[PDB]
């Protein structure tokens, strides 16, 4: 009675109880929590099995840029940017690595060039003064890890000890058979057994902003799993 | 609950870890290691006969060095001395397409033999740029040696010294 | 060739350098962590034993308080207050309950009462206007635990889930023989394999503030181990 | 490292606990229990022959309630229902002295018999205030059932309940 | 089993009392009296704690004497059978509840059939404040503790020797 | 016997003491130093009175500590070998002088032949008044009492083991 299925950053099989989202502490770096999977009241267990399930995870971060008279189309980022599948060529990036989008003019913001390396962007447009723009980069730099709770907070430990990075994550191109994740870790949790996944970074992550274009949702984690019923 | 686990583990390692080590390179100077792993004390680490490498070398600039530049991976015992016998990976720079490299089984490039590393054992990369070339630079630049995500790939088996009872014939 | 000894909140076997002191956080409260201990250059490995081995840790806070013309000579704290051994008769508490300081007069400030559980005290004194005073009442309400460190970060896990109250960690009486703590757990870990105290609470922490009259240390934690030299 | 434990775990409840709950209380109403512990799922807990309480029962201006005040531990199966075969601990309030018998041997007052908690059965401390009195409060009050930091006082055994084969005879 | 251990005071239903006036030594203060099919029995030591206040919540005088004492069927005294022939003006109370020293046994044993009567007389001599009982309590055993000891009470449906201790 | 119970203090002529500052660690402040003909032996458990008070008749700060070491000759310090690593702001003197759970056993025993030499270090971190030894004592034993333990002094001459206790 075991059958495969799949999770998300929303509701599905939890009804956005038993589940929640949250960002994480960036002044003290902290391996915070960020997303959580509480058993909810049916099944009687949940396994995941890294070197045979899958996993996504799309994130981005957040900030605000005002505009000049004499604006100057052009952007620095405290957060390291890089392609995920191949080149910097935004038509074909399989999804971008930069959103944009003007506030006053409550429009996108279309992308020029990007200087690579440097974390710097050039824009297509030309904002205004004292005109606000909201961008969303891709999150690089930081670890990833599991773990599991006891009903209470008693962490059993973690799946397996050792982390992962997000560049490295970007990088693996998602949607590709063999070039799939399968992480390393084999586990399984009953009711309120919860996980945790956490993550350690100096920037910070969104969910939501209520102003992202594309779909409500600025980031996204997905997997799969193994569940009896 | 967790399921267990053996002593050997499936990594693959990289630059942002601590017992690695590195520096930035000038030059026509070979001899000037860029990359310097070093075995952590208690553990021993394995690499079989084949093992992806990610041999990112970028300029300041964010651009790969010159096609002639070389790399070299090179074992070492202690006293930070080098080793001839014993040696893996010679190879030019201008070869890899990182960005596809990175994925693909046949853009992938394995070692030349297997390997092994024990509680403190250097490993150096060296970097032959010709001359008169662009200056090399690390924070702009990465490394790997194993595809442990994926499933076609290879990667790092690292295992403690207290879990084995062939301890003595590893040493040996 | 293993021989009982005795660590510190400072120095000691570790010269300042293998140790550190750490506050907290508040605003979120987390089980952060405020104290390490690292193995130094030379032991081969150290043991602590629950049920075997001993333990001390006494906790204050801090805050600041001005004064008035009409000064009040009462106070109010958001930090619960308890005991030690006993009554609250401040003569005969085995250490204070609290301790305070005035900055303009550089001398202490003796108290009259105490509103108990009110948290809530009474002075003897009569502070002067836009007069600074320090307190130091002890620290309740909150969690312990310990853990471990594979040499990075890595957590092996937690010597044991439970976690202890500090509350009921000052109402024990230190200081007598069966009446000690012997809590629970059994470990060791040799060269690098730190170890780090855990707390998980509203309220501050303090290990020093310069101005403390009492022995330059707010705080301490104490603690008994088995060594192999 | 660390050293491996048995599933038999010594403990010590109190009031600031999740499964625990509780409630205030007025004069004149034994009935209405101040505290509900309550079994949680996947464990069994166990109290020997003889173990402690701190029965800390103060008023809302922090002061132990009359002498006269009772106390009654109760065992209860579900259905949230009492029960009289099977209870434990009937004694006054005014007989612990609190600052004292929280540490000493001889000031230390046990249980009258052992008990055993099943993943999902409840305890009731219901609380005789003979009438008239000033009300009960929790938040200024406190309660245990074990002693396990020390060394000659017992404690609350807990066990979970996948580790045992005889868990379908304690089941019975 | 069919054996409890108990530990009686004031407030319960077959216990009795009444107001006491200043010499007047016959007056019982207290009558406990056998229930139907409940036995009970107190060994040769069992605590008690003889709260005898005032009016106005004061332990009466030191010279104030308590002595407990078995009574048959008739409402009648007995001799042969008494326990706990004691002053008033030795117990300090609020510590002899609680410490194992302070606390105090009775002479000898004692049994209690179905239907047999135990009386509280108290020596007040003169010149004192008349006693009252709202004002006060009592007890006989300490079943909560460990070092000390309890009443144990029997149904007597469960027994076998009950024509024996009737005897 | 030539066994004998004893407890030892400061002011003795053996014993030697020096003055301390913050600090300094390795300034031992107490030197003990065996007499010639005079072996001494301490078993598993004895007390000590670590008094150590400031020049103003203050003990010192809680982070203080004490660490009683046994050393050869030499005047050499010895890891192999040591007793009673402890803090200072723990004793509570004016009890634990007398009560027998605030009393304080060594960790291991001992033994001090015809010339071996024993320091207590002191461990005054920093920011700390100095220490002075005239307002200042300690003990080792308690050989007055029944529960606790004392110093068991021999002489030399009155023993044939006397070479194996020198092994």
């Amino acid at each position: 009675q075991t059958q495969e299925y799949t999770l998300s950053h929303t509701g599905g099989l939890l009804g956005s109880s038993k589940v929640t989202t949250a960002s994480n502490q960036t002044a003290p770096q902290r391996e915070t929590a960020i997303i959580s999977f509480e058993v909810p009241r049916k099944f009687s267990e949940i396994e995941y099995v890294g070197q045979r399930d899958a996993t996504r995870f799309v994130p981005r971060t957040t900030e605000e840029i005002t505009g000049t008279a004499n604006d100057d189309t052009v952007v620095q980022l405290q957060a390291n940017i890089q392609p995920i599948a191949g080149e910097e060529d935004m038509a074909d990036q399989d999804y971008p690595v930069v959103v944009a989008y003007n506030v006053t003019q409550g429009a996108q913001v279309e992308i020029a060039d990007v200087n690579y390396a440097t974390d710097e962007v050039t824009l297509a447009t030309d904002p205004a003064d004292g005109d606000t723009v909201k961008l969303w980069p891709i999150m690089g730099d930081g670890e990833v890890q599991f773990r599991l709770v006891n009903q209470f907070g008693q962490e059993e430990g973690r799946v397996y000890p050792w982390a992962t990075p997000l560049y490295r994550w970007h990088d693996f191109p998602q949607l590709k058979r063999g070039r799939e994740i399968n992480l390393h870790g084999s586990v399984t949790w009953q009711e309120n057994e919860t996980v945790e996944v956490l993550l350690d970074a100096p920037q910070a992550i969104t969910w939501e902003d209520a102003d992202y274009p594309e779909g409500q949702y600025v980031s996204t984690f997905e997997q799969d799993v193994e569940i009896t019923l | 609950n967790i399921g267990n686990l053996s002593a050997e583990k499936q990594i693959s390692l990289y630059d942002g870890q601590p017992f690695i080590s590195e520096q930035d390179v000038a030059a026509g100077d070979p001899n000037t290691p860029a990359l310097t792993i070093e075995g952590p004390d208690g553990y021993v680490i394995a690499v079989d006969a084949g093992t992806p490498i990610a041999p990112e070398f970028r300029d300041s600039n964010g651009e790969k060095l010159d096609p002639s530049t070389r790399v070299i991976v090179q074992k070492c015992d202690r006293q930070g001395n080098p080793l001839g016998d014993g040696i893996i990976f010679n190879d030019t720079l201008g070869r890899f397409n990182y960005n596809k490299m990175r994925t693909d089984p046949d853009y992938m490039r394995k070692t030349a033999k297997s390997l092994m590393v024990d509680e403190r054992e250097i490993v150096k990369v060296f970097v032959d740029v010709p001359d008169g070339a662009n200056g090399y630079d690390a924070e702009r630049s990465r490394f790997t040696l194993g595809d442990d995500t994926s499933d076609f790939g290879k990667a790092v088996e690292i295992v403690d010294h207290d879990d084995l009872t062939e301890g003595e014939t590893q040493a040996v």
